[PDB]
């Protein structure tokens, strides 16, 4: 089973090799400098007394970690080989696999949170407290590392063709194991986000939409806008972010494709996309919170 | 006018929880904010909450303390008040705004935060 060992034979040409590198570049510096900027101010500024400052910290620490694996992605890309030897191929996996989860189970509980906060006022104050907040990154890390954990021993060097792919190795029989993976990462990381935060962000919506205050319905009108608007957004950057690579990963793993050249840039570009996420989430969940807003 | 109704206040040994709750039933304003005053303090800021009870914000001295929130659909505002210390021993306000800083106030709930209660 091939994984981060394209089969790329036609050897690439100039306009894509650079477009590729410059991809994987623009979105780890991008990425790095974005969620870095949030980390500093949270430490220097906001101090992290809140429960919302917490999940801000943990989501770009994961965001910034996740992009941290994209200098080896490119490198590995350059020389069609992996380079880095069999330790750093486990630390970059397990690295990548930890970090894409912690990414979307955070902004998953930003999402219950707001709903809470929304439909179950009285338990929130129970909810939205820092240590519940502790709490929760810490469960949230247990479940990434049901796979997590796994890749660190699953992933090996192994050589292909000359070349050395940093792949995983299953048990027997692998067709069974390999593939249980990979519905689970899509299941995990894709189906179950979309879910809790199209579900918990509508019935949020529907709360707000029902209540009739008798005196300010432009107000009303006003702020429901702004927050369907900002519900909108950060659903549809995720479903753009990440919907090709969980959606390219399926279908390899149901047919074959034909090596070409469209095929090849399509797939590091939507490689690429799932790090964007990354590199928006400083944007939708710091920079527009609105108490981060104030202390920039 | 307005009329906002407080509710929780009250005595409490060091370490226990009190949780204020305010209300304007006629919808005619929100209560959103929490005010308080030391016997020989000024008024100082302690919580508020936006309309659509989302996004709260807390005084650096309560944040790791108190928690609010806001019913929207009853138009209630809550603060949950855990781990109390002396320095918490105040009269607390709700603030509310009118529809169309804050426009109605509370007359005040006192909050005493002693070793001679239960
Ligand atoms: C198949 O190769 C990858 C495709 C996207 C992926 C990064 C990968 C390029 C690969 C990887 C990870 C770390 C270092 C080198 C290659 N591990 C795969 C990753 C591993 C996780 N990262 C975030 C992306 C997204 C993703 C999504 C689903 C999936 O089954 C696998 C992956
Ligand atoms: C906005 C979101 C929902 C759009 C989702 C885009 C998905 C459906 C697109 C993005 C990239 C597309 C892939 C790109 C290129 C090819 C080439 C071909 O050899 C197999 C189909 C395949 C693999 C496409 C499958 C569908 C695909 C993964
Ligand atoms: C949630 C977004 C769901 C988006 C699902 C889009 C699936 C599109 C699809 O299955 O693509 C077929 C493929 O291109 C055929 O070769
Ligand atoms: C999002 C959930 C639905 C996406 C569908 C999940 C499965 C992705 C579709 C895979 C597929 O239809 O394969 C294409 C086929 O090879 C073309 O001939």
């Amino acid at each position: 089973g091939s994984h981060s060992l394209c089969p790329q034979t036609g050897s690439p040409s100039m306009v894509t090799a650079i477009t590729i590198m410059a991809l994987y570049s623009i979105v780890c510096v991008v990425g790095l400098f974005g969620n870095f900027l949030v980390m500093y101010v949270i430490v220097r500024y906001t101090k992290m007394k809140t429960a919302t400052n917490i999940y801000i910290f943990n989501l770009a620490l994961a965001d910034a970690l996740a992009t941290s694996t994209l200098p080896f992605q490119s490198v590995n890309y350059l020389m069609g080989t992996w380079p880095f030897g069999n330790i750093l191929c486990k630390i970059v996996i397990s690295i990548d696999y930890y970090n894409m989860f912690t990414s979307i189970f955070t902004l998953c509980t930003m999402s219950v949170d707001r709903y809470i906060a929304v439909c179950h006022p009285v338990k929130a104050l129970d909810f939205r407290t820092p240590r519940n907040a502790k709490i929760v990154n810490v469960c949230n890390w247990i479940l990434s590392s049901a796979i997590g954990l796994p890749v660190m021993f699953m992933a090996t060097t192994k050589y292909r063709q000359g070349s050395i792919d940093c792949t995983l190795t299953f048990s027997h029989p692998t067709w069974y194991w390999e593939n249980l993976l990979k519905i689970c990462v899509f299941i995990f990381a894709f189906i179950m986000p979309v879910l809790i935060i199209t579900v918990c962000y509508g019935l949020m919506i529907l709360r707000l939409k029902s209540v009739r205050m008798l005196s300010g319905s432009k107000e009303k009108d006003r702020n429901l806008r702004r927050i369907t608007r900002m519900v909108l957004v950060v659903v549809a950057v995720f479903i753009v972010c990440w919907t090709p690579i969980h959606i390219y990963v399926i279908i390899k793993a149901l047919i074959t494709i034909p090596e070409t050249t469209f095929q090849t840039v399509s797939w590091h570009f939507c490689i690429a996309l799932g790090y964007t996420n990354s590199c928006l989430n400083p944007v939708l969940y710091a920079f527009l919170d609105e108490n981060f807003k104030r202390c920039f | 006018q307005v009329q906002l109704v407080e509710s929780g206040g009250g005595l409490v040994r060091p370490g226990g929880s009190l949780r204020l709750s305010c209300v304007d039933s006629e919808r005619t304003s929100y209560p959103m904010g929490w005010f308080r005053r030391a016997p020989g303090k000024e008024r100082e800021f302690v919580a508020s909450i936006t309309w659509s009870g989302i996004d709260p914000t807390y005084a650096d001295s309560v944040a790791d303390r108190f928690t609010t929130s806001r019913d929207v659909a009853n138009n209630t505002l809550y603060l949950q008040m855990n781990s109390l210390k002396h320095e918490d021993t105040a009269v607390y306000y709700c603030a509310a705004r009118a529809p169309v800083d804050y426009d109605y106030w509370g007359q005040g709930t006192q909050v005493t935060v002693s070793s001679a209660a239960a």
